[PDB]
């Protein structure tokens, strides 16, 4: 009654048209521009798990790089449904609701209460291998180039800011490895052990080796090429999200001069190599048309 | 039955223990129980740890005493009237260090 | 350099906490290590020195000291790595990794986060095993650590009791099928993992705990774990664990070799120096680097010589702050005079 | 160290300043700021932790100049609610090394209640280009005019008012060129228009492209105003409290490409001809169609160091989703339109 | 150095202090 005219709303800017246009639901993962166009697996395991699960759910979606700040929660791998009106969009879907949004045949094998024994084996993946990956990436001087060109270089393009981003990444990973009592349990003043001086790394490496041996021995008794069932589930995706990246980015042939055979060769040779066969059988159910893995 | 002391965040356990452990030695003779709780919460005020505005005591079913710490640092200028015409001072107090201790500076 | 792996050149003595609950120790890692040593070596091989994180270079309490090679080894898993069908070892590793996390946050929910149990049961038991000025610095650090560890459970000092029951059952249902002590039953695992299971479960169900919800859950729904804990304690630690070969005169006589007034004053002064904001942050980092280099040297490797950049940075921050403060408060001597006279030249 | 009950959470600047060449007007400044504001109109936060170096030179005619070099960080890290795909796309990390020049030509008889004055103020800014590195690259221009004029009845203050404000945001390439691929603006740099100061009768962020309940800015904008500023009725030229009777206006367009389909892939790279056509079309859109409107009566209280309004306005013309306001329009600040 | 360090140490120790000596809730109960 009070306003007199209405005039065809104001046509959002260019960035809000080249990025958030969409036709398919888009999943925001830690990726790179050269890889996001092909849907190739991300380089962060916490996002590669959900990307693998969504690809197994036969969902048609798109992959766009993001930066962990634009999330409905703290962590990154969220999803945004397609835009229905050029000035309004549905709400985002956090990492927990990706499988609920995914619904073809049966989306029941991708979310299921694991048997009690499997809940014990899953701690090997979520703590042992995770702390191994965090120590080997964020606190190993050999992988400074990887850490930079993956997480820091495409963020700010400014040395005095890349420095602070690297520092905070390294400190935040040290604050996490220094909590799991596999390798770090030191007690200092009322502040976490936020440095590689309290994350003693031989224990972490040995825990990772034992975890990989145990997981290979668990896979050996399945008889159906997966972890007890017929099609890969959440356990297979959770293990893939670490073994694939360990084989890809941490398989450096420099080992003899230092010892401590890298994580990728540990994954390749663990047990009778059942883990490599597993990761190559998952690359062929989710990514059946992608070649050029194994470094 | 069971008594608690809510809000005594910076008071040592053995001090409140010396005060409130004999209170549980009254083994329904409600009168004597109330007299002992009153005597205890009164002796608790003869220290200078915490204020006197909120000495709550709740009974149920058992006992629940609510207290609120006074402060940890106090400053002042004031003006003293110690037999003289006037005296400007700067009184810096530290109300509690470990137990019920203090430390002034005038 | 403080955020990367270190650079290299081109008769055991277990350290534990005090008994404090009717068990040989607290901190179920230490108790599991004691139970492991007691079943493997024999009374004439270990010494069980009572200690605290300030008295070892590892800063981690289940610390063994080999006397033949003078190597420091911290943590339970590293200790049992030292001193030493495939589904047995597989399940051993699986359950060790499931106890070290998802059971340590549950034991730290009681006794550490609930302020009714910390102060009534736990804090006195920590103060009773530490030299006199230390109970003001170390028990709060241990509580802060075990409260940061018990996070991710979404719980705090808070009908809001069905949720604690669910959180405890989600763990005790995984532990319940292991057949923790028998010659027949479910899935036998190993000795070294049974001892860790005993450590955690016995510290879960035994203490007094004014608000004992965990003891109630364990005794009400899981009788197998209660029976296992009782029989294991009666078999390995008869009579409270006083027959364990502690140092010269028992438990309290063990904190004598490294509890002189000098060392205790040093420990207190370091623990209080680590709390001044900036200087303390960087002092803690430098001290931890020094101690890790010391442990590594004792292990047998040759670390990088030293990098005092951390202490230089902390001292620089402190000295620069105080110098700017003084230079801008007191200043410099006056730049002018009371009278200044000009006069034309001729 | 200034906090704020609503938006700002922190501040620390330290502002070391000296005169230059023994001249009391020509000064120099070296500031080091670290703030963390809040932008509820476009639901995020902003963390600035840079430092700038300024050279202010007050001229003898009453004018003023400035030349500053600023370098910031500009993190956007507060997307707690449901916000927009836009505020998520500009997720946040930048530098914005820039160089800005202001020019104030004040002639108003009263800075907080002009009656017989005039005012021209211009701000121009050249962000990363050539020697100026960084992440953003633009040339942002802002012009302001004013006025105040009494006509008739001593001195009873009728003081017919005035006003005008323009602005343009032009994205340039990133090095030593006027021709090249230039990336479009971010939510950090675009203009906001509306509220108790810019255009009264609108929400603190209104009058712009909206991605829901979230006010994303625009590049080319243009405002206006008319006043009456009548004195207190039947009372005369009394205390600062005066009456006000104002019209308003407002436009805030955003730069699209919409004219070159040769780009296709790599949408965040517009060649110079495309950017020129886009700014031309944006100005053309800003021309046609009645912009916006508002009107009301106010209670101006010209405090010495501030201004207080307590208005009551009713928006006449809007766009779809511009979040007009009608209830009591409280206003306070230094710069009003 | 002793004067300076002692002054600053006493100042800090009496301004910031030590971690709290008590808890929010402290519970007593009679023994049987």
């Amino acid at each position: 009654y009070f306003p007199l005219r209405i005039y065809e709303p104001n046509e959002l800017p260019e960035r809000s048209q080249q990025l958030t246009s969409g036709d398919l639901p888009t999943l925001y993962v830690f990726s790179t521009d050269s890889d996001a166009r092909l849907g190739l697996p991300s380089f962060n395991p916490g996002c590669l798990k959900w990307q693998t699960l969504l690809r197994l759910a036969n969902l048609d979606f798109r992959i766009l790089p993001s930066t962990n700040h634009s999330s409905p929660t703290g962590s990154l791998p969220f999803l945004l449904p397609p835009r229905t009106s050029p000035t309004a969009s549905p709400a985002p879907i956090p990492a927990s609701g990706l499988l609920s949004f995914a619904r073809d045949l049966d989306l029941g094998h991708l979310d299921a209460d694991l048997p009690p024994r499997a809940q014990a084996y899953l701690a090997l993946i979520t703590h042992s291998l995770r702390n191994a990956w965090l120590c080997a990436l964020y606190l190993d001087p050999t992988h400074d180039a990887l850490l930079r060109r993956l997480y820091v270089d495409p963020a700010s393009s400014s040395r005095a800011v890349r420095a602070a981003l690297l520092h905070q990444l390294r400190r935040a990973a040290a604050e996490q490895v220094a909590t799991a009592s596999s390798g770090g349990g030191k007690i200092v003043s009322l502040a976490p052990v936020d440095s590689a001086d309290g994350i003693d790394e031989e224990a972490v490496y040995r825990s990772a080796r034992d975890a990989l041996d145990a997981l290979a021995s668990l896979l050996r008794e399945s008889e159906t090429a997966w972890f007890g069932t017929e099609r890969p589930g959440s356990f297979d995706a959770a293990l893939f999200s670490y073994t694939h990246l360990m084989v890809e980015y941490m398989s450096e042939e420099t080992e003899s001069a230092k010892g401590r055979v890298s994580l990728g060769r540990m994954v390749k040779e663990a047990g009778n190599g059942e883990l490599a066969e597993h990761r190559e059988r998952m690359l062929g159910v989710a990514w059946p048309e992608w070649d050029g893995y194994r470094r | 039955s069971t008594l608690e002391v809510h809000g005594a965040t910076n008071t040592r356990r053995s001090l409140l223990d010396q005060i409130f452990k004999p209170v549980l030695e009254d083994t329904t003779t409600l009168g004597q129980v109330l007299d002992r709780v009153g005597a205890a919460t009164k002796k608790l005020a003869r220290f200078d740890i915490f204020k006197e505005e909120g000495f709550g005591v709740f009974l149920s079913e058992d006992i629940s005493i609510r207290v609120k710490e006074k402060s940890r640092l106090v400053f002042s200028a004031g003006t003293d009237f110690g037999n003289a015409e006037g005296s400007a001072y700067t009184n810096a107090v530290v109300r509690n260090i470990f137990g019920g201790a203090e430390t002034l500076t005038v | 350099s403080a955020w990367s792996h270190p650079q290299f050149e081109k008769a055991v003595q277990l350290h534990v906490w005090g008994p404090a609950f009717g068990l040989p120790s607290i901190d179920a890692e230490c108790l599991a290590a004691i139970a492991y040593l007691a079943q493997t070596l024999g009374s004439a091989d270990y010494q069980l020195i009572q200690s605290s994180p300030s008295a070892v270079p590892t800063q981690h309490l289940p610390t063994l000291y080999d006397s033949r090679t003078s190597t420091w080894i911290g943590g339970f898993t590293s200790i049992t790595a030292h001193l030493h069908a495939a589904s047995a070892t597989a399940d051993g590793t699986a359950y060790t990794a499931f106890l070290s996390a998802h059971a340590a946050p549950l034991l730290a929910l009681s006794l550490y986060v609930s302020s009714a149990n910390y102060g009534a049961a736990t804090r006195p038991a920590y103060s009773a095993v530490l030299p006199l000025p230390l109970p003001w610095t170390e028990p709060p650090a241990v509580r802060a650590a075990m409260a940061r560890r018990a996070a991710h459970l979404g719980l705090s000092s808070l009908k809001s009791r069905i949720r604690l029951e669910e959180a405890a059952r989600e763990v005790l249902d995984v532990l319940a099928e292991v057949d923790w002590a028998a010659g027949g039953g479910g899935r036998q695992v190993a000795a070294e993992v049974r001892c860790l299971a005993f450590g955690y479960l016995a510290l879960m169900l035994l203490p007094d705990v004014p608000r004992p919800w965990l003891r109630e859950i364990m005794e009400g729904r899981y009788p197998a774990l209660c029976t296992f804990v009782r029989d294991f304690r009666a078999r390995v630690f008869p009579q409270g664990g006083k027959l364990l070969p502690w140092a010269d005169g028992g438990a309290q006589a063990s904190a004598s070799a490294s509890a002189s007034a000098s060392a205790v004053a040093l420990r207190f002064v370091r623990a209080v120096m680590a709390e001044v904001p900036l200087v303390g942050e960087w002092w803690s980092r430098w001290w931890t680097a020094r101690k890790k280099r010391e442990v590594l040297a004792s292990k047998g490797a040759k670390p990088a010589p030293s990098n005092d950049l951390l202490l230089l940075l902390g001292a620089g921050l402190g000295l620069t702050v105080v110098g700017a403060g003084v230079f801008f408060y007191r200043g410099l001597p006056p730049f002018g005079e009371a009278v200044q006279v000009w006069r034309k030249p001729v | 160290n200034a906090s704020t009950g609503t938006r700002t959470r922190s501040a620390y600047n330290a502002t070391f300043s000296t005169p230059i060449n023994g001249n009391p007007d020509l000064r120099l400044s070296v500031e080091a700021l670290r703030s963390a504001t809040q932008k509820p109109w476009a639901s995020h936060e902003e963390h600035l932790t840079g430092a700038n170096l300024r050279l202010a030179w007050l001229t003898e005619k009453g004018d003023t100049h400035a030349l500053a070099y600023s370098s910031v960080w500009r993190q956007l890290t507060g997307l707690a609610p449901t916000a927009s795909p836009t505020v998520r796309a500009d997720a946040g990390d930048s530098l914005k090394s820039s160089l800005t020049h202001t020019f104030t030509r004040d002639r108003r008889d009263n800075p907080m209640l002009p009656q017989s004055g005039y005012l021209f103020r211009s701000v121009s800014e050249l962000a990363g280009w050539g020697p100026l590195n960084g992440d953003v690259s633009f040339a942002k221009t802002e012009v302001e005019a004013s006025g105040a004029l009494p006509v008739a009845i001593g001195k009873s203050g009728v003081s017919v008012g005035g006003g005008l404000r323009l602005g343009v945001l032009y994205p340039l390439p990133l090095g030593y060129s006027l021709t090249g691929a230039a990336q479009p603006s971010r939510i950090n740099d675009r203009f906001q228009l509306g509220g108790p100061n810019d255009v009264r009768g609108f929400k603190i962020g209104g009058l712009g492209p909206h991605d829901g309940v979230d006010a994303v800015g625009g590049d080319v904008f243009a405002a206006g105003s008319v006043n009456a500023l009548l004195p207190l009725p039947r009372t005369g030229p009394d205390s600062p409290l005066r009456l006000q009777l104002y019209a308003n206006a407002g436009r805030l367009v955003a730069l699209n490409s919409k004219g070159t389909d040769k780009e296709g892939k790599e949408g965040l790279a517009m060649d110079s001809a495309a950017v020129f056509k886009g700014v031309k079309s944006a100005v053309g859109k800003l021309t046609n169609g009645i912009p916006s409107l508002a009107a009301g009566v106010g209670l101006v209280y010209a405090h010495p160091v501030a201004r207080f309004e307590l208005n009551f306005s009713l928006p006449l013309v809007l766009r779809r989703g511009e979040e007009g306001r009608k209830g009591l329009q409280v206003g306070v600040g230094i710069s009003f339109l």
